[PDB]
């Protein structure tokens, strides 16, 4: 009558981390600096592109008024 | 679990929605930065139409003058 019997128990290997929290931290402050170089870099393109605008209205008026000045000099050259 | 879950979980969740917001960050860039380009390549035939118009106006106005 030498048969026994057992019962199991049971242990959980620990949860996917403890590599998460070296790296991660990095990673997270990397990020937060690119976010703030992006938005000094909009920042500084939005500034360009209305001075590049302001430029275009002063070249258009310099190119009029020189046509309209050498036109004028050849008329009354003639 | 106790920090190990929460500490995955949020990080995570932070990192995916700063990474979306620069993402959006370099698409808005590139549409205006093209449109920046754009215009600079529309200055540059205007400028180049009034050097020519310049130098052939002074050039000729000169030698009329000086002849006459």
């Amino acid at each position: 009558d030498m048969r026994n019997e057992l019962e199991e128990m049971q242990r959980r290997a620990d949860q996917l981390a403890d590599e998460s929290l070296e790296s991660t931290r990095r990673m997270l402050q990397l990020v937060e600096e690119s976010k703030d170089a992006g938005i000094r870099t909009l920042v500084m393109l939005d500034e360009q592109g209305e001075q590049l605008e302001r430029i275009e209205e002063g070249m258009d008026q310099i190119n009029k008024d020189m046509k309209e000045a050498e036109k004028n000099l050849t008329d009354l050259g003639k | 679990a106790l920090s190990e879950i929460e500490t995955r979980h949020s990080e995570i969740i932070k990192l995916e929605n700063s990474i979306r917001e620069l993402h959006d960050m370099f698409m808005d860039m590139a549409m205006l930065v093209e449109s920046q380009g754009e215009m600079i390549d529309r200055i540059e035939y205007n400028v180049e139409h009034a050097v020519d118009y310049v130098e052939r106006a002074v050039s000729d106005t000169k030698k009329a003058v000086k002849y006459q």
